[PDB]
């Protein structure tokens, strides 16, 4: 589980 | 005998982003639950600043530690649970960050 998540 | 001039080693930052419109012009990683963008630390931290974004106008730099947004502590935060943090921020975002020298 790797999250990356641009905003 | 080149004495170490003094160096700063750690820093706390408190920064105000601004966006009129669109998005604050970063990606963040880590969280409770998945892998980690540093090492071992859990945390949420900036995996990347858009140039032209607002996050790069305020100071934020790749690899700072996000700590707090508009009040809301992220220590030990899900990922997803910055994620909507931060998506649910309005025009001003003050973030309080950890930057650590390279």
């Amino acid at each position: 589980l790797q999250s990356e998540t641009s905003v | 005998l080149l004495i170490e001039p003094a160096r700063i080693e750690e820093e706390e930052l408190t920064l105000t982003i601004l966006r009129q419109t669109g998005g604050l012009g970063i990606s963040i990683a880590g969280g409770k639950g998945s892998t980690p963008y540093k090492g071992d630390d859990e945390g949420i931290f900036i995996s990347r600043v858009s140039e032209e974004g607002p996050a790069a106008r305020a100071g934020v730099r790749v690899g700072d530690k996000l700590l707090e947004v508009n009040g809301v502590a992220l220590q030990g935060a899900e990922h997803h649970e910055a994620v909507e943090a931060l998506r649910g921020a309005g025009t001003a975002v003050q973030m309080r960050v950890w930057r650590e020298r390279m």
